DNA sequence: TTGTCATTTTGCAGGTACTCTTATTCAATATG
RNA sequence: CCUAAGAGUAC
DNA sequence: CATATTTTGCAAAATGACAA
């Protein structure tokens, strides 16, 4: 839905490196292991808890609010 | 037969 | 790449597969069906038949009046419109589906039909011929004769042209796939029902006891036509050591089986050596004509045409026609009903009698063990009745029906002389409530289960269903023709294990074309008219049938399968027309029927430039299909359409599957002839005369086992479990979920996407709505918690999210009009006027009785305030005066549910009433008892959960979020799970994906070689510590993430007790189901089992005080309970015996007592005496 | 058996006795056409039947592609590539022996070895 | 004063528990 | 409330 | 305008003669 804020098997703090991780996939043209390295993910809990993100949020953004001030 | 698969007979 | 004409690889299909999914999609069979329904074969229904014409003779007493006059009643074209749906107050406007969900509508489009009325008039002059003519009162002026429902996203839905952006808009998921009715704000699914082809000889043997061994069938069937099954039996009479080997028929309306030369000879055959010439096709064959001597020998005493018409019509069941007009009656047999599917008309003997000499042809070869008895399970001989076919039929009734309404309508109102009016004439409640009705109830009339409440738990099970068989009721194996058309593992385990199936991802079902265009193209190259047909002058000549229907034949075979070959390769035949050649049978057999199931398969030429069979797919065209995809995501266009019409893929059935060779792989399997010892052994056939390939093999399984890492490293029975309970999954079913009001809906908090993922789960929008998540799993023996299924799971990690889930349930409730003025009315009950209130509390109600969105409710709340009027002026029941008006018919919480009511819609239903639903969410957090399952068939339940510092960790800390024990692998086989496992931890590591598609030259050994690169064991051991104490554990513990995901079945939904509660009203025992706080079966065997234990008390205890103890009053003179007795009074009575004194009371079961008196009623006394009359 | 048809009216032809000369002599059941007798067989059960076996060869057997090709010598042409098949005779109790066409003379030759 | 042998009709019932959802209750012509 | 139907869990 | 009625597994039991 949207990134979860730890990691849950060992709890560090992942949600703040979404961003991070879109912008160097996207304005760096680096692969994913590069960037999950770079951010400072180096067990593989973390990295699995980034990588295999699913961003649906988008998703739901896309319909029109139902309640709108 | 049985039923099923009456008797036979009956 | 750089050659155009280079030939492709294994990666490359991929490419054409993408273009395929691009164009077709995922449910195409039922949006194709639908759309040619509504297209065609409505305008057909109503053109056939459906001219009334009602003929008012003169009844001229007096000559001054002798007209007759004759009313006729035409329908012209058909419109459907836009749907739309009326109102209340009368106003109509276009309707969405996402309003017909909300207000529980139906998404249906109104039908109207160009009526014309015309009459004629007619002197009547006796002897004269009447000649009728038009009188110039020509009224036509469309009608409206009711409403059919539309599926979501076919060619007449709003959706169907609708961009993403207008999804959005319209509040319309656009990962939604359509295919699917909206019946009364409920998603109705149609099952494709399966059914045995029409138009198809089949021969079976029969067992011994019976008398005929062998019998020749045809299930005759006519589409343009009443549509009526006629089902003619050839069988042959006589055991192997018997004499009499006679052949008989069993035609329709006859109440014997008439002798086959009697029916040749009926047809116009009378020679005994036509009608052997016209059966057995073979001079020298003379085992067949010895075989077949008995007949003409049966048959000689009927050597005339007129005689066999007699000798039929005698034996005619109707046995209400004179000697000379039993004739005609035989003649309306042999024509009307006689293989009604070669056709109606008369002229057509010879064609009919050919018909009937292949038949026996077929039942002779099987006799004489030239042939094997047709098998029953043969895919290619089944058909799938999708939406289009099931509807037409329907509709063709429900029409049939509304038009003899319109016909006797018009008789009454000619015969009473009233007016005549066309509104007053059609009633379009009789089409709209019967489609209404067939549609909402599984029931398909006026079979079951053929509409479906369409399943939205998951995105892949609602794939699932949608492309789902069911086939009504050895049938349940799996048959070797179910290849690459159905799942070979996707069935339920029950009763329904085989007979319900899935399709596969690439299958698709044919729609039916006219048949003229190939007639026409067949007379034209050179078939021979079956007519003039001598089969001595032709002895080699191959049989043409089209569609069942022997058409002719023809002398060169070859040359006419070469063009027809190439005219369907350039789409001048429709693709989904199947063509056989039978080189061995001498036969050639075309179907252009809907239902058959084909799939799409590369096609292999000569291609003498590189003097070996290639595949006419190159490089150019996945380049340029790439492009395409490119572009979508300026040149032209290239689809799937375009790899159709240019000769590069074809459309197979299972008929056509028959006489092909499959490549399995290009790469491996076309070029002409040090090896990894971690790769499976495969073999190259030795054989190079292949005339298809495979575009992957993978394709082969179905929606849900397209899910499954490594399939092909797993036993079977695991994957057919996996692709039962992927259906169970919980994830995001749609991203408007937001927007419905389902009953029941389960969305994870976080869905991940596999770190081991298949290259087909990208055309299911797995990777984009998840349905689990990546848990890092340790195959461990730690405490002892994890044994028998049992799984230990982190705490620590189910604080922080791991599969914590939302949980939405949907309340819906109506105002009815009891009367015209006895409306019933949402509001909050008052205990001072309200009868029969819940004892849930009312308060957090406010005036409007719904409780506004944001309020905390606990179980038995009630949540909707409803009251409806009653009678007034009644006291009783100690505090009941007249001011109790109103009844109270409040919708309270589930009793064992609570939660955060999510959000409450108030609107109007079809007549006006106002109706609302709420929607209550809650948060399901795992726990104890809570079921999780891998992608491989590894369920099991949560047996203790242990924090972070309790599990055991790596050197770098890393503790797992789930303990599975071993003991779950060796006996189940499992290798696909640890295989995943590794390979999950090595794209964890790397950041790349783990490609676990089925059948690639992805090994153990890569995996574990990348994985010593990253520095960890190769084979995925790690040194572990026992969280207790921290010493090392004396063994390695597999350990990685693994994909897991979290089942519907939750302890919470399933806890249940009862100590006291309801009886039921019948037998006074306690009531059915957790819902209604029922009690427990203590079955028959659960009894025998406590017999066995010898405990009498705890039986009789289990029996009557646990469950229902009456006392009751019997006399001993005689045994019945007719005893009155006044028990305040001291008073009993038995009348009739006239007793008083010699009463006793015994204690009895409520069921016991309840038999006693249905005996009674039923005339039988069970006199129950208390004391012994004989000795043991 | 080899059946035999009336010129005539085109009926089936019996068996009869003749007195004068002793022979066999078939006759017609409408007609009453008369002739004489080609064979004494008049009857042929085969409880055990050895034809049947290669039925459905054709003149463009070679076309078909799932039937599997072979290089076994052609005792007619002495090529190689010919196409093989087993007993078309769907008895249970019939032998595994191939049957081979060749490609090039179609001349039908079997595996077997107690008849060569 | 007793065997004979050879076609035509004779009845049916399918495991144990348990959970959930959906629809439907005769339509319509006719008389009071 | 009854009835029917469908889906499913453990054997 | 509203309620009332129009797939599966056989051995026998029974039947029609019958023959002097
Ligand atoms: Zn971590
Ligand atoms: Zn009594
Ligand atoms: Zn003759
Ligand atoms: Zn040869």
């Amino acid at each position: 839905m949207i990134v979860p804020v730890r990691c849950f098997s060992c709890g560090k703090v992942v949600g703040d490196k979404w961003e991070s991780y879109l912008n160097l996939l996207q304005e760096d043209e680096l692969d994913e292991g590069t960037a999950l390295s770079r951010l400072g993910l180096k067990r593989y809990c973390c990295r699995r808890m980034i990588l295999t993100h699913v961003d649906l949020i988008e998703k739901f953004l896309r319909y029109n609010p139902l309640e709108k001030r | 037969t049985x039923p099923g698969v009456t008797x036979p007979g009956v | 790449f750089e050659d155009e004409s280079a030939p492709i690889t294994a990666e490359d299909s991929w490419a054409v597969i993408s273009a395929f999914f691009r164009e077709k999609g995922l449910v195409s069979q039922q949006l194709d069906s639908f759309n040619q329904f509504v297209d065609y074969t409505l305008q057909d229904i109503i053109c056939e038949d459906s001219t009334l014409i009602l003929e008012q003779l003169a009844q001229h007493t007096t000559e001054s009046d002798n007209i007759s006059r004759k009313y006729e009643i035409s329908f012209g074209k058909i419109y459907v419109t836009k749907p739309m749906v009326n109102e209340s107050d009368g106003v109509t406007h276009a309707l969405y589906p996402q309003e017909a969900r909300l207000r529980n509508l139906t998404y249906s489009s109104g039908l109207f039909v160009d009526v014309k009325k015309r009459t004629y008039e007619a002197i009547d002059v006796p002897g004269r011929e009447l000649k009728y003519e038009l009188i110039a009162e020509e009224s036509e002026g469309k009608v409206f004769i009711g409403r059919l429902p539309i599926m979501l996203r076919s060619k007449n839905c709003y959706l169907s042209e609708a961009t993403e952006s207008d999804l959005y808009k319209l509040k319309e998921c656009p990962f939604d796939m359509g295919g699917y009715f909206i019946i009364n704000g409920s998603e109705k699914v149609l099952i494709a029902q399966e059914r045995s082809a029409g138009n198809i000889v089949q021969v079976f043997k029969k067992a011994a006891p019976s008398p005929i061994s062998h019998v020749a069938e045809i299930r005759s069937a006519l589409e343009k036509g009443s549509r009526f099954i006629s089902t003619l039996q050839v069988k042959l009479y006589g055991r192997e050591g018997s004499s009499a080997r006679t052949i008989k028929a069993t035609l329709p309306y006859i109440k014997q089986d008439i002798p086959i030369v009697i029916i040749f000879r009926a047809l116009g055959i009378i020679p005994d050596g036509e009608i052997l010439e016209h059966i057995c096709y073979d001079v020298n064959d003379w085992q067949m004509l010895e075989m077949l001597k008995p007949c003409v020998e049966d048959g000689f005493v009927i050597q005339d045409r007129e005689t066999a018409l007699d000798f039929i019509g005698r034996r005619g069941t109707a046995l209400g026609i004179k000697k000379e007009k039993r004739i005609q009656y035989a003649k309306d047999i042999l024509q009307k009903e006689f293989l009604p599917h070669i056709t109606q008309l008369e002229g057509f003997e010879s064609r009919k009698a050919f018909f009937l000499g292949y038949m026996i042809n077929r039942l002779l070869l099987c006799a004489l063990d030239r042939k094997d008895q047709d098998d029953r399970d043969h895919f290619g001989k089944k058909r799938l009745d999708l939406a289009g076919p099931l509807l037409a039929q329907l509709f063709k009734t429900l029409f049939k029906k509304l038009t003899k309404d319109i016909f006797r309508y018009m008789q009454r109102t000619v015969e009473e002389a009233h007016d005549f009016n066309m509104k007053l004439a059609i009633n379009a409640k009789t089409i709209t409530s019967g489609l209404k009705y067939a549609l909402a109830t599984g029931n398909w009339g006026e079979r079951a289960g053929v509409s479906q409440v369409l399943n939205r738990y998951t995105y892949s099970s609602t794939l699932s269903h949608l492309r789902r068989t069911n086939t009504p009721i050895k049938p349940r194996q799996l048959h070797n023709t179910h290849w690459g058309l159905v799942c070979p593992a996707e069935t339920p385990e029950g009763q329904a294990c085989g007979l319900v199936k899935n399709l596969s991802l690439m299958s698709c079902i044919s729609v039916g074309t006219d048949p003229m265009p190939i007639i026409t193209f067949l007379s034209e190259w050179g078939m021979e008219p079956l007519e003039d047909y001598v089969p001595h002058q032709s002895p080699d000549a191959t049989r043409v049938f089209v569609n069942g229907v022997w058409h002719g034949v023809h002398r060169n075979p070859a040359r006419l399968m070469e063009t027809l070959r190439t005219l369907r390769r350039k789409g001048d035949i429709n693709p989904e027309v199947s063509m056989i050649r039978d080189i061995r049978e001498k036969e050639l057999k075309i179907f252009t029927d809907a239902g058959r199931v084909y799939r799409p398969l590369f096609i292999v030429e000569d291609d003498e430039s590189l003097g070996h069979k290639e595949l006419k797919v190159r490089k150019g065209h996945i380049a340029k299909l790439m492009a395409t995809e490119y572009q979508d995501i300026d040149v032209e266009e290239y689809t799937w359409s375009s790899l159709l019409n240019e000769g590069l893929v074809e459309y197979i059935d299972a008929e056509e599957e028959e006489s092909i060779l499959i490549a399995m792989q290009p790469e491996d399997l076309e070029p002409a002839e040090d090896v990894d010892p971690a790769k499976r052994i495969r073999v190259s056939h030795h054989a190079t005369t292949f005339t298809h390939c495979e575009i992957h093999p993978s394709m082969i399984l179905g929606v849900a086992a397209s899910i499954i890492p490594f399939p092909d490293h797993n036993q079977s029975p695991r994957n057919t479990y996996q692709s039962a309970m992927g259906k169970q999954a919980m994830g995001v079913f749609l991203t408007n979920y937001n927007v419905r009001m389902d009953t029941m809906a389960n969305i994870l908090y976080y869905p991940q996407k596999p770190l081991g993922t298949t290259r087909a789960m990208e055309y299911l929008k797995f990777r984009e709505l998840p349905a689990g998540q990546n848990a890092i799993v340790a195959i461990a023996c730690y405490s002892g918690y994890n044994q028998e299924d049992s799984m230990i799971m982190n705490q620590s990690s189910i604080d922080r999210g791991l599969f914590r889930s939302l949980f939405f349930r949907s309340y819906m409730d109506q105002e009815k009009k009891y009367g015209m003025s006895i409306t019933e009315t949402f509001e909050k009950p008052q205990r001072t006027n309200t009868l029969r209130m819940k004892h849930g509390t009312y308060d957090k109600l406010d005036d409007d009785g719904l409780i506004a969105p944001g309020v905390r409710v606990s179980g038995e709340d009630v949540i909707i305030g409803k009251t409806t009027p009653i009678s007034p002026d009644e006291e009783e029941l100690g505090q009941r005066t007249a001011y109790h008006s109103k009844r109270d018919a409040s919708t309270p919480l589930r009793s064992t549910e609570n939660g955060i009511v999510d959000q409450v819609l108030v609107t109007t239903n079809q007549d006006g009433l106002k109706f609302v639903k709420v929607r209550v969410r809650t948060t399901k957090i795992p726990q104890i008892g809570d079921k999780f399952a891998s992608r491989h068939g590894q369920k099991g339940t949560i047996g203790i959960t242990y924090r972070r510092e309790d599990m055991p960790f790596t050197a770098e800390g890393i503790v797992p979020d789930l303990i599975i024990n071993p003991h779950a692998i060796p006996s189940r086989m499992t290798v696909a799970h640890l295989i995943e496992c590794l390979l999950s931890k090595v794209a964890a590591l790397s950041g790349n994906e783990g490609d676990a598609s089925p059948f690639t030259d992805i090994t153990v050994e890569g995996i574990s070689k990348l994985l010593r690169e990253h520095g960890y064991q190769s084979r995925g051991f790690e040194v572990m510590y026992n969280g207790h104490t921290g010493k090392k554990l004396m063994a390695q513990i597999f350990f990685g993430p693994t994909y897991y995901q979290r089942l519907r079945h939750m302890v919470d939904d399933k806890i249940h007790a009862r100590a006291r509660g309801p009886m039921q009203v019948l037998t006074r025992q306690p009531v059915e189901g957790r819902s209604r706080d029922g009690g427990l079966r203590f079955g028959e065997m659960e009894r025998d089992c406590m017999i066995a234990h010898g405990a009498a008390s705890f039986l009789k205890e289990r029996l009557m005080e646990a469950s229902d103890a009456f006392r009751v009053h019997i006399c001993g003179i005689c045994g019945l309970m007719t005893v009155i007795a006044k028990l305040n009074h001291n008073q009993f009575e038995c009348k009739g015996c006239d007793n008083k004194i010699d009463i006793y009371q015994i204690h009895i079961p409520y069921a016991a007592k309840l038999l006693f008196q249905e005996l009674m009623a039923m005339n039988i006394t069970p006199r129950l005496y208390t004391d012994r009359s004989r000795d043991f | 058996t080899t059946f035999r048809f009336c010129r005539d009216c085109n009926n089936m032809l019996y068996p009869r006795e003749d007195k004068e000369n002793n022979r066999l002599l078939f006759e017609c059941r409408t007609c009453s056409y008369v002739e004489e007798a080609g064979s004494p067989l008049v009857y042929r059960h085969e409880l055990i039947t050895n034809i049947g076996e290669t039925a459905g060869v054709v003149q463009d057997i070679g076309s078909d592609p799932t039937l599997p090709r072979s290089d076994r010598e052609c005792p007619k042409c002495h090529s190689r590539e010919n196409v093989f098949f087993q007993s078309q005779q769907r008895r249970k109790d019939t032998s595994m022996v191939l049957f081979f066409v060749c490609l090039s003379c179609s001349h039908i030759f079997t595996s077997d070895q107690k008849n060569k």
